[PDB]
RNA sequence: CAGAGGUGAAAUUCUUAGACCGCACCAAGACGAACUACAGCGAAGGCAUUCUUCAAGGAUACCUUCCUCAAUCAAGAACCAAAGUGUGGAGAUCGAAGAUGAUUAGAGACCAUUGUAGUCCACACUGCAAACGAUGACACCCAUGAAUUGGGGAUAUCUUGCACGUUUUCUGUUUUCACGCGAAAGCUUUGAGGUUACAGUCUCAGGGGGGAGUACG
C-alpha cells in the first residue's frame, strides 16, 4: 500500500515505453518527466532461448508482470509512447510492439493518449553495410 | 473551313497571331502617346516601351514607371495614342 | 639567359642537402627576399629585416608579424572576426 | 547479366596482372642499368 | 560611380591640379570649385586639407578608393592623394 | 524495499490553465545530506493541452506542453512554462506531393528577459478554378512571406511577459493574425507553429514566480491517511 | 570579463596581475570559451589544447 | 540491345549530370534517387481487432476520435523491389503502362 | 535492476566496479530527411536549411548602338567524379589492410563484432571512368495532340498588390511506330528522316580475330 492519497475510483496516470526492435521488446513504465522507473521487464527476462526474443508471444508475456507490479505501485492508467530502432536504421516497429499493447489493455489498465516516438533525422550519418548493401 | 490559304496574300486572323519577325514583313510593334500631368496638364511624347526616366518639365516629373514590356502610366495623366 | 632550370635561389647549395629539403625552404626563401606591399604608402616597399620585422623603404614604418611572409592566414580571420565582434559591441 | 561473352578472364583483373607485370619488368631494368 | 563618370567630364573639358602642395595653393587663391581626398591618408595632413576647404567654404568629397586608385580613375599613371579642381566644363 | 522510501508530490500549472494539478510523482524521502528539493527542482513535465484546457476542439488534442519545475513548496511543485510542440502524426499528416514547403525560424525576447525561438510551417494552395498539376511558389514570394512573418512575431511577443506570450501562442490567437495577413502573398492551406522553445531565463525571482499561479491549491499527499 | 565568447587574445596571466605568462610564444594564442558570472571564472582554451 | 527508351531511370539526356544516391530501405545499398521505387505508405497502428480492445479500454479513443497512424516514405533498390512484390517483371508489350 | 547485443541458428563482444532502457542537458565532427519530380541551374565534372554579402550567366522586351566584326580546327592553353600522392589540421560515422567468431570437404570470401590507411578542411600534384544519349560542332525543312519551366501581349475566379481562368507568342525541357529510314532492335519537328534521284560547312576516328596497348624509343 505505497499509492497516493485519492479517491478509491480516481484515475492515477503513468507513461509506458514500447520499444520493439527486431531482436527484443521493452515494457518500460515511467512518471510524466520519465525521471522515475517503476517496473521494466524485458521479452529477454520470460523466454529461454535468443530466437524467441522478439515473439509477440514474450511481448505479452512481459506486459501481464508489468501490470502487477503496477498495481503495487498505485498505477492506473498508463499513457503509451512506441518507437522502432529509428536513427539511420529501420523505422518499422519490430512483431511485439502490438502484442505488448493490447496486453496492457485486456489486463484491466485503462489506455491515454498514444503517440509514435521514432528518432527521425532531419540528415544522417551514413549507415552500415559498403555501397553495394548487405548480400546474401 | 472550305477556303484554301495563299502564302502570298495571308487572312487578317493569321496574320494577327504572329512573331513581329514572322510575318511575311517585319515590323514594329510600338508607339508613340500624347501624356499629360499631373495638377500640371502640359503635353509631352512617350514612348510606350520605354525604359529611362520621363520626367514633367517644370514639375514634379514623375510619370513613366519602367516594366519588363510596356511602361505603366501614372493614373494622374491622360494619354492618347499617335497615328503613324 | 635564364641560368637555372628550376633550381632559382637554391642554386647557391650545388648538390647538398637534398631535393625535397631544398624544394621545400626555395618557397619560403622567395617570400623571405620579395618586397611586400605597404597599405600606409600605396606602394611594394616592405623588406623583411629580422624574424618577425618589416620596414617601409620609404616611409619610416615598422610592422610586427609573420616571420616569412608580411601576414599570416590566420591573422586576416582574426581581424575580421575582432571587427566583427567590436561591431556588435558599439 | 549485364555483358556478353568475354573470353579469357575478367578483363579489369587481366590489366591488372598486365601492370604488375610492367612494374617487375620496370624494376628488373632500373637493377641492371 | 558617380565620380568616377563625372572626373573623366573634367579630364576631358576642364582643369585640375594634383598634389598637396598644389590644391592648398589653389585654396589660398580662392580658384577652386571642389576637392577630392583618398581614403588612405595620414590624419594630419587630412586634417589640414579639411580646414582650408572649411575656411574657404570648398565642397569636399571622400574618395573611399586608394590613392592608387585615385591615381588609376584620373587617367594617370601614378598615385595621387588630393585632386583639385579649378574648372568644370560639363 | 524500493517504495519504501518514495514520497508523492503534485506538479501544479501556471493560472493560464483551467487544470492546475496535472500530474503526481514521486521521489526519494531526504536521508542525510541528499535534501529531495535540490534534485527536484529542475524537471522538465510532459502533457497534452486537450487534458489542461478541458475542451475538445480537436485543435488542441495534437499540443504538447513542457513545464520545467522551479520550487517545492511543501509537496507541491510551482512550474513554469518549457516549451510547446505539435504531435509527430498530425505534423506528417499535413504534408502534400505536389505543393510547396516553406519554414521560417524567428528569434524574440520578451519583455521578462525570456528568448525564445519559434518555427513556423506554411503550405500553399492551388486556386478554386485552377486546372494546373502543380502550385508550386516563385522564391521572390517564398522570401517575402517569410520575412513579413519575422516582422510580425517579433513586433507583438516583445511588448508582453511571459504569461502573455504563452497565452497567445495557446488559443491559437497569434495563428489567425499570420494567416489573415499573408493570403494576400500566396493562397496558403495551412499555417501553423509547428515548435516553441524557451532558450534563455532570467535570474530567479521568487515574487515573480507567485505572482504567475496566482492561488495555489493545497495538497494532501502529507495528510493523515 | 569584457571580452566576448570566441574572442582570440594572447599574453595571458593566469593570475590577477602576474602581467602576463600564458600564450607568448611566436604564433600561439588562446580562445575565449564562455564565462561564469556567478563564480567570476572565465574558461580557456589552451595552445597545448588544455582547457583553463 | 536496349531495353528501356528511358533506360530504368527518369534522367534525359539534356536535364541533369548526377542525382545524389540513396541508401534502400531493406539492404542499404547505394542507388540514384531517380532510378529507386518510391512509395508513400499510411499503415494503421493496430489490426482491427487489437484496435477494438484497445479503444474499449481508453477514455480518450472512442467513436469520435481516431487513433494515429504511420507515414513513411520508402524507397527501393529495384533487386529489394522485386523480391518484395513491390514491383514484379512485365511482357514486352505492357513495360509501357504508367500508373499514378 | 538481470541481462543486453547479434543471427537462418549461434559465437566472438558489453554487464551488480550497474550494461541495455528512461528524462533534460554538454562536447565534437559530418550531413541538410519528408516537400523531391521522366522539375530547375551549370561547358563538362557537378549543384538542395536560413540570413547578410561579392562578381557573374541566360531568356524575354525595344522604331537604342554598330556594320561582317563569323563557323570550325593541327600547334598551344584552361577546367575535370572517385580512388591515389606531399605538407599542415581534424577524427563523430562508415571502413581497403589486419584481428576474432561462424558457415564449409576447404572458405583465405559472402554473414557477425571490430579496426589502420582513408572518408572531411587548406595549399600543391595526378588527368583517369559504362567522364554514356555508348549518338562531334554550326545552319535549313519537317505531321498531330498533350503536358511543363521562365519572360512578354490581349480580355472569368479569389484574397486584400498577389495568385488563378481563356487565347496568342519567344526560349527551354519531355510524352503520345508521323511521312520516311534501318539488318533488326528501334529513330522520328527533339532524327538514326529529307542519300545509288549518292555534293550546305569544318573537324576527330575505323578497315577480319588475336598477339597488344604489349616491346623498344
Ligand atoms: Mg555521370
Ligand atoms: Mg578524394
Ligand atoms: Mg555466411
Ligand atoms: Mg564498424
Ligand atoms: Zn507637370
Ligand atoms: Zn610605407
Ligand atoms: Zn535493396
Amino acid at each position: 500500500a505505497y499509492g497516493p492519497n485519492v479517491k478509491k475510483g480516481d484515475l492515477v496516470y503513468g507513461v509506458v515505453h514500447i520499444f520493439a526492435s527486431f531482436n527484443d521488446t521493452f515494457v518500460h513504465v515511467t512518471d510524466m518527466s520519465g525521471r522515475e522507473t517503476y517496473v521494466k521487464v524485458t521479452g529477454g527476462m520470460k523466454v529461454k532461448a535468443d530466437r524467441d526474443e522478439s515473439s509477440p508471444y514474450a511481448a505479452m508475456m512481459a506486459a501481464q508482470d508489468v501490470v502487477a507490479r503496477c498495481k503495487e505501485c498505485g498505477i492506473n492508467a498508463l499513457h503509451v509512447k512506441m518507437r522502432a530502432v529509428g536513427g539511420v536504421r529501420t523505422k518499422s516497429p519490430g512483431p511485439g510492439a502490438q502484442a505488448a499493447l493490447r496486453a496492457l489493455a485486456r489486463a484491466g489498465m485503462k489506455i491515454g493518449r498514444i503517440e509514435d516516438v521514432t528518432p527521425i533525422p532531419t540528415d544522417s550519418t551514413r549507415r552500415k553495410g559498403s555501397r553495394r548493401g548487405r548480400r546474401l | 473551313g472550305f477556303f484554301d490559304a495563299d502564302l502570298s496574300y495571308p487572312t487578317v486572323r493569321t496574320e494577327r497571331m504572329k512573331h513581329k519577325r514572322r510575318r511575311l514583313v517585319q515590323g514594329p510593334n510600338s508607339y508613340f502617346m500624347d501624356v499629360s500631368c499631373p495638377r500640371c496638364r502640359q503635353v509631352t511624347v512617350v514612348y510606350s516601351h520605354a525604359t529611362t526616366s520621363v520626367e514633367c518639365k517644370g514639375c514634379s516629373k514623375k510619370l513613366c514607371r519602367p516594366t519588363g514590356g510596356k511602361a505603366l502610366l501614372v493614373e494622374g495623366c491622360g494619354y492618347r495614342r499617335k497615328p503613324d | 639567359a635564364k641560368r637555372t632550370v628550376k633550381m632559382g635561389v637554391m642554386g647557391r647549395y650545388g648538390t647538398r642537402y637534398g631535393a625535397n629539403p631544398r624544394k621545400r625552404a626555395k618557397k619560403l626563401e622567395v617570400s623571405q627576399h620579395a618586397k611586400h606591399f605597404c597599405s600606409f604608402c600605396g606602394k611594394f616597399a616592405f623588406r623583411r629585416k629580422a624574424v618577425g620585422i618589416w620596414r617601409c623603404d620609404g616611409c619610416s614604418k615598422t610592422v610586427a608579424g609573420g616571420a616569412y611572409t608580411l601576414s599570416t592566414p590566420n591573422n586576416s580571420t582574426v581581424r575580421s572576426t575582432v571587427r566583427r565582434l567590436r561591431e556588435l559591441a558599439k | 547479366g549485364t555483358v556478353s561473352r568475354p573470353r579469357g578472364m575478367r578483363p579489369k583483373w587481366h590489366k591488372k596482372r598486365i601492370k604488375r607485370l610492367k612494374l617487375r619488368r620496370r624494376r628488373m631494368r632500373q637493377r641492371s642499368k | 560611380d558617380t565620380i568616377n563618370a563625372k572626373l573623366q567630364l573634367v579630364m576631358k573639358s576642364g582643369k585640375y591640379v594634383l598634389g598637396t602642395q598644389q590644391a592648398l595653393t589653389t585654396l589660398r587663391q580662392g580658384r577652386s570649385k571642389l576637392v577630392v581626398i583618398a581614403n588612405n591618408c595620414p590624419p594630419i595632413r587630412r586634417a589640414e586639407v579639411e580646414y582650408y576647404c572649411t575656411l574657404s567654404k570648398t565642397p569636399i568629397h571622400h574618395y573611399s578608393g586608394n590613392n592608387l586608385d585615385l591615381g588609376t580613375a584620373c587617367g594617370k599613371h601614378f598615385r595621387t592623394c588630393v585632386l583639385s579642381v579649378t574648372n568644370v566644363g560639363d | 524495499e524500493t517504495m519504501a522510501r518514495k514520497e508523492w508530490y503534485d506538479v501544479v500549472a501556471p493560472a493560464n490553465f483551467e487544470k492546475r494539478q496535472f500530474a503526481k510523482t514521486i521521489c526519494n524521502k531526504t536521508q542525510g545530506t541528499r535534501i529531495a528539493a535540490d534534485v527536484l527542482r529542475g524537471r522538465v513535465f510532459e502533457a497534452n493541452l486537450a487534458d489542461l484546457n478541458q475542451s475538445a476542439g480537436e485543435e488542441e488534442a495534437y499540443r504538447k506542453v513542457r513545464f520545467t519545475v522551479q520550487e517545492v513548496q511543501g509537496r507541491n511543485l510551482l512550474t513554469q512554462f518549457h516549451s510547446m510542440e505539435v504531435t509527430t502524426d498530425k505534423m506528417a499528416s499535413l504534408l502534400r506531393k505536389w505543393c510547396t514547403t516553406m519554414e521560417t525560424t524567428v528569434e524574440v525576447k520578451t519583455a521578462d528577459g525570456y528568448t525564445m525561438r519559434l518555427f513556423v510551417v506554411a503550405f500553399t494552395k492551388p486556386q478554386a478554378n485552377q486546372q494546373s498539376r502543380n502550385c508550386y511558389a516563385k522564391q521572390r514570394l517564398v522570401k517575402w512571406l517569410r520575412m513579413r512573418i519575422t516582422k510580425m512575431i517579433k513586433r507583438r511577443l516583445s511588448k508582453v511577459q511571459i504569461k502573455e506570450a504563452v497565452s497567445l501562442l495557446t488559443r491559437n490567437v497569434l495563428s489567425d493574425a499570420l494567416v489573415r495577413r499573408c493570403n494576400p502573398i500566396l493562397p496558403l492551406r495551412e499555417l501553423r507553429i509547428r515548435k516553441v522553445r524557451v532558450v534563455r531565463t532570467p535570474k530567479f525571482d521568487a515574487q515573480a514566480l507567485l505572482s504567475a499561479h496566482g492561488t495555489i491549491p493545497a495538497s494532501v499527499e502529507a495528510d493523515q491517511r | 570579463g569584457q571580452i566576448t565568447e570566441g574572442c582570440i587574445v594572447c599574453n595571458v596571466e593566469a593570475k590577477p596581475g602576474d602581467r602576463g605568462t600564458l600564450a607568448r610564444a611566436s604564433g600561439d594564442y588562446c580562445i575565449i570559451i564562455s564565462h561564469n558570472h556567478e563564480t567570476g571564472r572565465t574558461r580557456l582554451k589552451l595552445p597545448s589544447g588544455q582547457k583553463k | 540491345t536496349t531495353k528501356r527508351r528511358n533506360h530504368g531511370r527518369s534522367k534525359p539526356a539534356h536535364s541533369r549530370g548526377r542525382v545524389k544516391p540513396i541508401h534502400c530501405f531493406n539492404c542499404g545499398r547505394l542507388t540514384p534517387k531517380d532510378k529507386a521505387v518510391g512509395r508513400f505508405v499510411v499503415r494503421r497502428m493496430l489490426d482491427a481487432a487489437s484496435a477494438r480492445d484497445v479503444a474499449e479500454a481508453s477514455p480518450v479513443y472512442g467513436a469520435n476520435f481516431p487513433m494515429p497512424r504511420l507515414y513513411m516514405k520508402q524507397r527501393f533498390c529495384i533487386a529489394c523491389a522485386i523480391h518484395s512484390r513491390t514491383v514484379r517483371a512485365r511482357p514486352v508489350g505492357n513495360r509501357k503502362i504508367r500508373y499514378t
